[PDB]
């Protein structure tokens, strides 16, 4: 990514859309992953219990 | 007395063996709680789309 001239500035706003995108998805995954293991918390310590 | 002292040991056997099924059951009700826990939020999150 260059900011020379007046030409660069359009593919450079269109490629920071694009990591910004796959950033936001990622974290998606990880929020995810980290819910259904919280839920799997509480099914283990009933188990225990009974 | 002997038919009366098998009959005494037989109920005591009996009251032994309620107990050991009333255990299984439980463990199964907390099993289908957990999941109809679980059923309830996705569809809270189906109907979050549309």
């Amino acid at each position: 990514i260059l900011m020379v001239d007046q030409e660069l500035a359009q593919e450079s706003i269109t490629k920071l859309d694009k990591a910004l995108e796959t950033v936001s998805g990622v974290r998606a995954t990880i929020g995810a992953q980290i819910n259904r293991l919280e839920y799997t918390m509480t099914g283990l310590d009933t188990t225990r219990e009974n | 007395s002997e038919k009366l002292r098998g009959q005494i040991s037989g109920l005591k056997r009996a009251s032994l063996n309620a107990q050991d099924g009333i255990s299984l059951l439980q463990t199964a009700e907390g099993g289908l709680q957990n999941i109809q826990d679980m059923l309830q939020r996705m569809r809270e999150l189906a109907v979050q789309a549309g």
